[PDB]
């Protein structure tokens, strides 16, 4: 049965009293310096977006002044001798009142405190990092004791040092000789000392903020050298630069064939830029170096996949300003926000790859030929109909109507094809010579109905798993065979015959279609498609067969060759047959490795020629 | 003096953005070895030591040796290098064989590739 | 362009003054209830921990002065038409102070004041799962008001009412005809309704506390049903109980062929099980761990971070771990110390354990591997190390000529029984042992007197180049030892293969005359064949006879030869013909053909025009 202890029976007499949340400050500390953030490595990181907020705050507090702006930078200070790391910016600065109110307090931020001061959100929102007020205290996961030496920036104020050991105590003092702007002093833990390093410290940085909107200053080199392209109108920034952005975030030194500038803001914010590599993918590639950016800072999501998976070819950046995150700054898991980016991203690449196949025949032909197993994977992924459609109005096929060397899509395939025809068919084979005298071609060539010519590896099963296009059913040649409706009879039965007794075990029926006129032998199945590509797995992998039929041309000479052939040399008849049905089963692409068929085709061989 | 002109196919893996390039080494040929590995381990332990190579025997007994020069599959430790001054050897790996072997193919997205076939079957 | 600002003129010119660290109560109940949990659903997994801590709270306390212990079990309660869930424990409770004290103050948790508390870190300090005392506001990601009826466990306690809507303001009362334990009711949101509904509650439950240490009933009625087996002894856990939990875990309704329990300690707490499914794996388990994590009994649901290794994903099983580092959202700290040990040390368990197997049973095994080899294929392929490179190898199942059909050796076995002398493990590859048997490379090696293993699934050799080495000892295939190794008469040999060459000038770069063959007329010898024949399958005929020198050899005693030498005159078209068919069928032996297709027309057309005379 059930058993329940859920009553209602209780009830309330006392006077209901009245208390404010507390928070222990011992707890967060170490909840912060231990159990908030996967890297020890992100404190620099969270210095860097404070510094560059400081300075944020800073340029609007002088251009609403209206007076002149003096030089803003952040500057790092690696000292391996002393075991300490210096971070000094030239921004507004914290008195001593501000020092206590910020730092002191967890999750106290003075960004989101002057944010609510701009009553215009676009000034400086798009450009303050700071949203939590913990990013400070990352810090203490490397630093046994902080020293912050923060000057105001009003005419007037005065400088302060801040001590604090991260056991959730903290000291502030009178400090002398402080220059505007914030310096803080990190004195490395013991077990923490790699950061006191300047090659891991240039490496990190990066990493993270190197599109910092200020320079960045280590060591007293600055390593920017390179605005983010990203935030800037796509008029404005030229294709030289494009090329070093290129360079730069795909680790590569070609150019990029394909760039495309998205930015929106009425679905929800996006400053993000593509680029296609010249070269050909690697296996490797078979975030994708997209990694997801938001107000110049990264990411490092690697989870979300903010990018559909078969769309990893392309490398670039995206930028979001409204995207939720951690309090350790990383992307929330299966966000609402992230799967409408993805599609978003999706669709509008969709989109940009449509217009240059309408603006560039040949060399989006070079781009097919170079990424087409790509869209072929996001065809096979796929599970939205309309997806399908969109990425298969990618597709590039030669037709038999048309001469070699030019490709044709689904779209303007089906728009010249006959009204009365329904239904798209589609021949495989490696090259197009081998589809025009394909056997299943030749068959299907009693009418005039145009057919597709693929080459590529899994084009049977993209198409397959497409199955429809502007209304229009995918049939391969081989289907619509197999679902349509010199040896004279008696010898065709009895040779026929000789066949299911011979080939009982193989070749499950035996019949004569009068559709052929080169190839003997034709081998067809209701799954041809499905049938031969998990063949192919199975042969691959030994893990979780098929029914064929085998069709002999009657004009055939070969063929006709049995007839007189059978009575003389039986066991080179049935040699013969054999290995005219294992040549068909190689053209029907049903057959298994090839390497068994060698012994029998070398004792045909010279078997077969004791006659010359 | 006779100074050999070695052009060796050179392609980092680790290196950040390494993109296929051809280099020139000079390697005078009366303090080298005959032989095209002696060449090979000359550059390794005085020239650049990034180029690696495999031998075990110097002999023609493993086969570690064996790459292509002119077009030609060859073996380094049994042909000798070209005394022609004019004539540059043309040192390739053998004729594609590329980093596949430490690519590490993924060959992801596999069960949904069997997730289109059962509709058709 | 070296210009820096850092310099310390700075220096403290005043006294120095003192100051306590503060925190912002409404920030941090905003970030926890917007910015801290990835899924909204996690707030009753929380809610489920503090239950099963309260309850193990008052065991400890009832043990500690040995009196009876009433009814422990944990109640979820779900009301579609008020819109509320209600979660109920008869644990130890909390008295006004306890109140105020915990659920009133952010990051504050009695369960380690208890654990401090308990002078032993040996009974319930492994059967606690709270540790940041934030999990409670958990609840206030869904919930406009939060109401918990709480009573402390002490003779006398009185009941106590706790009130608030997440907005850092929560208010107390006292509380009349409250049972003992705690009740917690939550009022949802507006769009937070799916969770005051049957099916949603009883997901996340089966998704996230199933194993918890007390029986667990949903609106009235248990829902575990199955307690954590993982747990106790292995020799306490009998067949059938590791069958359910293997079926459980696993969402299939077969049987475990392999069960293997873990339990250790030294290197870290970790008590782990795995099975290994009966039946052949599926495209799922093929393509990305199916491992899931419990740490304290509850899961950690990472599903990014790969415990185990990408190769060891065919088998299903949990591993509980108390020492691994959990971010504030009870999530796994990516790139971890601890966590990589924990995976090397899993890892190197597994292999030992399959070694184990392999030694105890045979047949057992054979059928494990010719089921499951494509995973340990691709574990040596992924390795980098050269010690798991061999651990993994260890495992490998390969039948060698000098054994009858249907006998799988082992390469350790294989090295160990052969010539001491020599530094060479032969391999060849081909579809099945008859076809290797009669292998041609196999009958050129025939001069040596050495055993060859016999490789037959796909992406065996590429296997064999990446070992590349196994008991300091090389490995090399039947093609590459081949070709690295150094009738009719001799003109008429000479002029038959000039005229081939003519002829195969383009597509052969190279012929030469081996006596070695017996049964093939013709044989392609590439230096490289076993990294060539995968690098075929990535990367017309000029093209791929230019990037792999098909080098052909032929057999000049072979009976076709010697027809062909005659036929060269007679008919030069037919001869041309037949010299394509064997160069073709010599570059099939070798697996050196992307498609077969093409050679099917001038198959046939050979055919035809060849036994005409007939
Ligand atoms: N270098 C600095 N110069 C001036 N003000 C600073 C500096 N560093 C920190 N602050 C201030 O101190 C506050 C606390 O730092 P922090 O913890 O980073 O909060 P936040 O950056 O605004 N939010 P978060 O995203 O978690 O970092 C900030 O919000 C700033 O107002
Ligand atoms: N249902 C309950 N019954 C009794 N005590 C409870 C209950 N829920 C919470 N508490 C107490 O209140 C404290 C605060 O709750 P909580 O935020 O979950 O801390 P925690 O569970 O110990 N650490 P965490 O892992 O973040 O949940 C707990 O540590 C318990 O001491
Ligand atoms: S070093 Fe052994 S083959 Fe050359
Ligand atoms: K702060
Ligand atoms: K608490
Ligand atoms: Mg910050
Ligand atoms: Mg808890």
């Amino acid at each position: 049965p059930l058993h329940s202890i859920i009553s209602s029976t209780e009830s309330v007499q006392g006077s209901t009293s009245k208390h404010e949340f507390q928070a222990e400050t011992k707890k967060l500390l170490d909840i912060v310096a231990r159990s908030l953030y996967s890297e020890k490595e992100v404190f620099i990181r969270e210095l860097i977006s404070n510094a560059s907020d400081a300075l944020e705050k800073l340029r609007h507090k002088l251009v609403s002044d209206g007076q002149a702006l003096p030089e803003m930078e952040i500057h790092l200070q690696t000292n391996a001798e002393k075991g300490t790391i210096t971070i000094q910016d030239t921004g507004i600065g914290m008195t001593q009142e501000e020092l206590v109110s910020n730092l002191g307090t967890i999750a106290r931020s003075g960004s989101k405190a002057f944010l609510d001061a701009l009553q215009n959100q676009a000034e400086a929102s798009s450009k303050i990092i700071g949203q939590f007020g913990v990013g400070f205290y990352s810090a203490f996961m490397v630093a046994d004791r902080v020293e912050v030496y923060s000057r105001s920036a009003a005419p007037g104020s005065l400088g302060y040092q801040w001590l604090s050991d991260g056991s959730g105590v903290f000291e502030i003092a009178e400090a002398s000789g402080v220059r505007t702007g914030t310096k803080i002093i990190i004195h490395l833990k013991s077990d923490c000392k790699e950061f006191s390093s300047e090659a891991r410290v240039r490496d990190v940085v990066t990493k993270y903020s190197n599109f910092v909107s200020f320079p960045l200053y280590l060591n007293g080199r600055r390593m920017n050298t390179l605005q983010a392209i990203w935030m800037m109108d796509p008029k404005d920034v030229g294709e030289w630069q494009h090329e070093e952005f290129y360079r730069y975030v795909a680790q590569a030194h070609d150019k990029p064939r394909y760039t495309l500038h998205y930015k929106t803001d009425a679905p929800l914010n996006i400053r993000s830029i593509f680029y296609v590599p010249d070269m050909k993918p690697s296996m490797f590639d078979v975030g994708s170096s997209v990694a997801l950016y938001s107000r110049k800072v990264l990411i490092q999501t690697k989870a979300t996949d903010i990018l559909p998976k078969w769309l990893r070819f392309i490398r670039g950046v995206v930028d979001s300003e409204d995207i939720p995150l951690n309090l350790s700054r990383e992307l929330l898991q299966e966000s609402a926000l992230i799967r409408k980016l993805r599609d978003v991203l999706q669709q509008r690449l969709i989109k940009f790859f449509i217009d240059q196949s309408k603006k560039d025949a040949e060399k989006y032909a070079k781009f097919f030929e170079d990424y087409g197993l790509f869209m072929r994977e996001g065809i096979v992924t796929a599970t939205e109909q309309e997806v399908k459609e969109d990425i298969a109005k990618l597709l590039r096929y030669e037709s038999s109507a048309l001469p070699s060397g030019q490709l044709t899509s689904l779209s303007e395939y089906a728009s010249r094809m006959r009204a009365g025809t329904r239904n798209i068919y589609y021949l495989c084979a490696p090259n197009r010579h081998l589809a025009e005298h394909s056997p299943y071609y030749e068959a299907m060539k009693k009418k005039d109905t145009e057919v597709l010519f693929c080459f590529e590896q899994f084009d049977e099963l993209t198409l397959l798993h497409l199955r429809e296009f502007d209304k229009k059913k995918l049939i391969s040649v081989e289907t619509d065979i197999v679902v349509d409706h010199c040896l004279s009879e008696k010898e065709t039965e009895e040779l026929m015959a000789w066949m299911r007794n011979v080939l009982g075990s193989r070749v499950t029926n035996v019949k004569v279609t009068l559709r052929l006129d080169t190839h003997p032998a034709m081998v067809t199945v209701l799954e041809m498609g499905a049938a031969r590509h998990f063949l192919r797995m199975q042969q691959l992998a030994k893990t979780q067969l098929l029914q064929p039929t085998l069709e002999i041309n009657p004009r055939h000479a070969l063929i006709k060759k049995l007839n007189q052939l059978r009575a003389s040399e039986p066991g080179l008849a049935q040699l013969l047959v054999d290995q005219i049905y294992e040549n068909a089963m190689i053209a029907a692409g049903l057959v298994d490795d090839p390497r068994a068929m060698v012994g029998r085709l070398n004792e045909l061989l010279v078997k077969a020629l004791e006659r010359h | 003096p006779r100074i050999k002109k070695f052009a060796i196919y050179r392609w980092d893996p680790d290196k950040a953005g390494d993109k296929p390039h051809m280099q020139t080494y000079e390697v005078d040929l009366n303090k080298c070895g005959p032989m095209v590995l002696d060449a090979l381990i000359k550059i390794k332990n005085e020239v650049d030591s990034t180029l690696t190579f495999r031998r075990s025997c110097r002999e023609g007994i493993c086969g570690s040796c064996a790459m292509n020069i002119n077009g030609g599959n060859t073996l380094a430790c049994t042909r000798r290098i070209d005394t022609n001054l004019n004539k540059v050897s043309k040192i390739y790996p053998l004729p594609h064989m590329y980093v596949i072997k430490d690519l590490v193919p993924d060959l992801s997205n596999f069960y949904a590739q069997y997730k289109s076939i059962e509709p058709y079957l």
